[PDB]
This record gives C-alpha cells, sequence and structure tokens, in this order.
C-alpha cells in the first residue's frame, strides 16, 4: 500500500521548443515539486525532507537536474533527424511500493513504451521499432544510467519512503470530518427535481455518500468522482432525481466519524 | 502512433452562502496531450489571479489539474470554467451550478 514515486512529463513541441516537469508523490498525496526552469526541488510540506540529510537531498536534486535536462537534450538530438515525429510527449512514473518492490514505467503519447525489469529495459509489447531502439541504447549504450536507476528505485526510494512516512506521521494519518449538505436543482423532466447530497472537505479519501428512500438505500443515484480540493481534502456529490415531492434522506459514512454516520433529511417524513 | 483524449471538466465549491467567502474549483481530467488552456469565469469575464495544480496524470497516463480562486458569491453572479484543447473544436464552457 505504501507507494512513493516521481512523475516526469517531457513535452516536445518543435526542433527547438521542448520542456520537462516533475512532481514527488506519496500515492494521491503530493509531497514534492520541481522548478522546471531553475532545476530546484520544491518541498511542499514541513516533513518533505523525511529523514534525509540536506547533503544527500542536494546530491539527489543535482542528479535529477542533470537527468531532467539531459533526457530532453538526448531526445531532441535523436529527434533532430525526423522533424516529422514532432510533437510528442514522454511520460515517466518511477518509484517503489514497500520485501520491497521498485519500478520505472515509461509512456509515449500516453501509451506504455517501456519498463525497467530487474536490470533490463523491456519494451511494452506493441510498438516495437521505437521501444526496441530506445531499450537497446538504454541496455547497451548509456553506461552509467541502468545501475543508477536500479539504485534509485531499490536502495534510495525504500530508504526515503520509510523516512517520509515516519516524517509525515501526523499529516499522513490525520482525520478530517466531512462538511455535508443537501441541494435542489431543476431536472430535465416536467415535475422532476434533482437532489444533490454533498460531502466536502474530508480526508482520507475513502468515503460513502448514500441516498435512502425512507428505509432502503437507493442504487440508481448519480455518484460523482471523489474530487480534490486545494487544501488536500476530498469532495463527493450524489444526485437523486425525484418526481414533484417524493420522505427520503442521505447517509454519509467516513473513517473520521466515530462509528457514527451523518444523516441528512430532505423535507418531511410521514410514518 | 499515440492517444488523444478530450478533457473532462468538473466544477464545484470548497464549501456551500452569498457574501460568505468560498473557493471555486475547476477539475480538468483525462486529456491527451498536456497542452491545455483552462480559464475561470465571473459573468463570462476571464478571472485573473487564479492558482492551479502541478500537472499530474492518472494510472492510464491521462493528465489532470485542479484550478482554484478564493471567491465571494452573490445572487446576480454567474461562475463557469472555460477549457480549450486540441481535441476540442471550440472551447468548452462548464457552468458551476448552485440552488
Ligand atoms: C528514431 C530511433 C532512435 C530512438 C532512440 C531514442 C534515444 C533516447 C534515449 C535517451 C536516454 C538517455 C538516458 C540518459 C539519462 C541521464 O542522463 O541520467 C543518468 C541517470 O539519472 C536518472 O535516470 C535518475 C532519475 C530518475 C529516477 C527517479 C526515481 C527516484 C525515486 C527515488 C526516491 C529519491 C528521493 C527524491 C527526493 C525528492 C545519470 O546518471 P549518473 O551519472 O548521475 O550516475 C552516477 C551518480 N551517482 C553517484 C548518483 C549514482
Ligand atoms: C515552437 O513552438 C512554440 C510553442 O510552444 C512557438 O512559440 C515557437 O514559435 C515554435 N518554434 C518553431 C521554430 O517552430
Ligand atoms: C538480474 O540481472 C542480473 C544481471 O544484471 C543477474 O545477475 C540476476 O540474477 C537477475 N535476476 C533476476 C531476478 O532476473
Ligand atoms: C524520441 C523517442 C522517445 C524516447 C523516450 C526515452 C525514454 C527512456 C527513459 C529512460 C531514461 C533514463
Ligand atoms: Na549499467
Amino acid at each position: 500500500h505504501v507507494s512513493f514515486h516521481v512523475i516526469q512529463i517531457f513535452s516536445f513541441v518543435n526542433q527547438s521548443w521542448a520542456r520537462g516537469q516533475g512532481s514527488g508523490w506519496l500515492d494521491e498525496l503530493q509531497t514534492h515539486g520541481w522548478d522546471s526552469e531553475s532545476g530546484t526541488i520544491i518541498f511542499l510540506h514541513n516533513w518533505s525532507k523525511g529523514n534525509f540529510s540536506n547533503e544527500e537531498l542536494s546530491d539527489l536534486e543535482l542528479l535529477f537536474r542533470f537527468y531532467l535536462f539531459g533526457l530532453t537534450r538526448e531526445i531532441q538530438d535523436h529527434a533532430s533527424q525526423d522533424y516529422s515525429k514532432y510533437p510528442f510527449e514522454v511520460q515517466v512514473k518511477a518509484g517503489c511500493e514497500l520485501s520491497p518492490e521498485g519500478f520505472f514505467q515509461v509512456a509515449f503519447n500516453g501509451l506504455d513504451l517501456l519498463s525497467f525489469q530487474n536490470t533490463t529495459w523491456v519494451p511494452s509489447p506493441g510498438c516495437g521499432s521505437l521501444a526496441q531502439s530506445v531499450c537497446h541504447l538504454l541496455n547497451h549504450q548509456y553506461e552509467g544510467v541502468t545501475e543508477t536507476v536500479y539504485n534509485l528505485i531499490r536502495s534510495t526510494c525504500p530508504r526515503f519512503l520509510l523516512g517520509l512516512l515516519d516524517a509525515g506521521k501526523m499529516y499522513v494519518h490525520r482525520q478530517v470530518r466531512p462538511e455535508a449538505w443537501l441541494s435542489s436543482r431543476p431536472s430535465l423532466g416536467s415535475g422532476q427535481l434533482l437532489l444533490v447530497c454533498h460531502a466536502s472537505g474530508f480526508y482520507p479519501k475513502p468515503v460513502w455518500v448514500t441516498w435512502m428512500r425512507n428505509e432502503q438505500e437507493q442504487l440508481g443515484t448519480k455518484h460523482g468522482d471523489i474530487l480534490p480540493n486545494a487544501d488536500g481534502t476530498w469532495y463527493l456529490q450524489v444526485i437523486l432525481e425525484v418526481a414533484s415531492e417524493e420522505g427520503l434522506s442521505c447517509r454519509v459514512r467516513h473513517s473520521s466519524l466515530g462509528g457514527q454516520d451523518i444523516i441528512l433529511y430532505w423535507g418531511s417524513l410521514v410514518p | 502512433t499515440g492517444i488523444q483524449r478530450t478533457p473532462k471538466i468538473q466544477v464545484y465549491s470548497r464549501h456551500p452562502e452569498n457574501g460568505k467567502s468560498n473557493f471555486l474549483n475547476c477539475y480538468v481530467s483525462g486529456f491527451h496531450p498536456s497542452d491545455i488552456e483552462v480559464d475561470l469565469l465571473k459573468n463570462g469575464e476571464r478571472i485573473e489571479k487564479v492558482e492551479h495544480s502541478d500537472l499530474s496524470f492518472s494510472k492510464d497516463w491521462s493528465f489532470y489539474l485542479l484550478y482554484y480562486t478564493e471567491f465571494t458569491p452573490t445572487e446576480k453572479d454567474e461562475y463557469a470554467c472555460r477549457v480549450n484543447h486540441v481535441t476540442l473544436s471550440q472551447p468548452k464552457i462548464v457552468k458551476w451550478d448552485r440552488d
């Protein structure tokens, strides 16, 4: 369950224009950012350092800077031959989930290109010609890289992620109670209204917003995506269409609420 | 040889009152490529000084961003989110509903 990883976006527009951007993630929780231009790590939280020495993190920040620039440099060098393959986007996802497992997934135009398996760069089974070409150079031509990538995902990432979890102890395990309300909205139908039940500003993400027609829980409502808020909390809304005045309620179940669940009554009940 | 996805715009508020300060959230999901133009609107005028997420992508490599501005709603005010992308033939205005 405990997964730390970095993400990279390499946008290649034309012969000259090409940029790179990264982030440091602890599952859905962003822990780090990358100053694309300057080549400087952004520590989002107090605990983003984890346990790592600044002499360490600086050397890491440095290696990242060289790579973030070099990958673009080396990519635009190969792309200098076929100015037709422009534009395109490279995507990188690499880290570990703690025995501990490390990883390095690469995508091209938002489709898996290659992976890092043991010490072998392995093409995603599909586009052979581009992957097989890249993979070759990675496996037999850029000499330092493979051992470094191996080390980062298997030695550094687990050492770091362990530190980061003991670092963010209070923040990563915090419980934020939801702010829940009801709402009316004209539906497309004659004598039909929508019943929006909201549950906002809650953390951790696992939540259960349900609409009840008196006694039974009603499947057949419009459940939304559990969406993000700038603060870090989550938001959900479940819509229930009702005909011109139909005694119903909304039960909201969150990890935070102490064995209890919020109940929200819309209008009158008639037992 | 790649993918092109249209953005999925979703508009909501950080809290539920007129005159009482809130936050308007515009969440743009699963799009390909990253080149996107997300705008926030107050009665159709492009809202300036509006902070956003660092670009990230879902398991399936489709991108996403959360857009937000500290706002104060009133009865006569209309808030929406305008997104334009290469997959979109013309911008997509998505109205923030209330009531
Ligand atoms: C490259 O693309 C950028 C847009 O990102 C544009 O401003 C620039 O003029 C383009 N340059 C060339 C030489 O095509
Ligand atoms: C991983 O590759 C190395 C060679 O680089 C080899 O010695 C080792 O046995 C391989 N292990 C697995 C699990 O493939
Ligand atoms: C021009 C074709 C795209 C090349 C993508 C390179 C991705 C390899 C990532 C590993 C480098 C350390
Ligand atoms: Na090597």
